[PDB]
């Protein structure tokens, strides 16, 4: 995957979940229980800059919903 | 589903139904008051009955 379409790509997948994410919460606002029975807790995405390793800079990464 | 009785659940399933259909119109079968028309050939009735 080539450098600049690896940051730009990481930039997609992290809004579309970010946008996942926020499609779940305005889905379930008012619903009572989850499966077990356990309140619906409202979720986020936690977004984090990528490429740990060089340049401090580059991409974003989802990771820990 | 089935209620484990581990968590205190919701009975969940979904069943919607639907319609009010009338289903019947009741005749309310009581004795009504009586009026005095002062008539010979009138005549009321006590109790249950109907002319022929």
């Amino acid at each position: 995957l080539l450098n600049i379409f690896d940051i730009a790509g990481s930039a997609l997948a992290a809004q579309s979940k970010r946008l996942n994410v926020a499609a779940s919460n305005l889905a379930n606002a008012d619903s009572v229980t989850g499966p077990d029975g356990q309140p619906y807790r409202a979720k986020q995405v936690v977004f984090q800059v990528d490429a740990a390793p060089g340049q401090a800079t580059g991409g974003v990464k989802v990771a820990s919903v | 589903g089935a209620q484990s009785s581990e968590q205190t659940t919701l009975p969940s399933g979904l069943q919607i139904g639907t319609g009010v259909r009338p289903v019947a119109t009741e005749r309310l079968h009581s004795q009504g008051n009586l009026s005095q028309t002062n008539n010979s050939k009138d005549v009321a009735i006590k109790g249950q009955g109907f002319f022929q």
